[PDB]
């Protein structure tokens, strides 16, 4: 992600 | 027959090679066209001189916040962001580029390489192209990422472009 990012596998 | 861009990759300044990628201008031609564009520099931005900084290695490479340099910033050609196009791409294995984002329709500049398989990124982010050549060299850049993603070198982006 672009911001909040997140546990796990996120972009 | 779908066009080709180019990243010339730095360490610490130090040239590392160069990648290649196709973009599905033929399936995802508005998100294609964001992320040419803003390789080429033709919008007077875009992706020279910025760094990858998220690398995850097994997971991906993320780039593309030439604004603010860590994930908050980026821009797309069409004004801050754009919708997600269209998920018919799939996160399929290594060397998929997808666009990175802040959930549903806030696609700007940020996008990821996949080092890996991702398919619960399926529906989600926006695929839209692929390593061509120089999968050794985003192997090569895995190498100095953290599973938080911080870097242990800085990874640039050096030069950029069209190649057809
Ligand atoms: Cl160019």
């Amino acid at each position: 992600t672009a911001x909040x990012v997140l546990a796990x596998l996120l972009v | 027959v779908n066009p080709t861009v180019f990243f010339d990759i730095a360490v610490d300044g130090e040239p590392l090679g160069r990648v290649s990628f196709e973009l599905f201008a033929d399936k995802v031609p508005k998100t294609a066209e964001n992320f040419r564009a803003l390789s080429t520099g033709e919008k007077g931005f875009g992706y020279k001189g910025s760094c990858f900084h998220r690398i995850i290695p097994g997971f991906m490479c993320q780039g593309g916040d030439f604004t603010r340099h860590n994930g908050t910033g980026g821009k797309s050609i069409y004004g801050e962001k754009f919708e997600d196009e269209n998920f018919i791409l799939k996160h399929t294995g290594p060397g998929i580029l997808s666009m990175a984002n802040a959930g549903p329709n806030t696609n700007g500049s940020q996008f990821f390489i996949c080092t890996a398989k991702t398919e619960w990124l399926d529906g989600k982010h926006v695929v839209f192209g692929k390593v061509k050549e120089g999968m050794n060299i985003v192997e090569a850049m895995e190498r100095f990422g953290s599973r938080n993603g911080k870097t242990s070198k800085k990874i640039t982006i050096a030069d950029c472009g069209q190649l057809e």
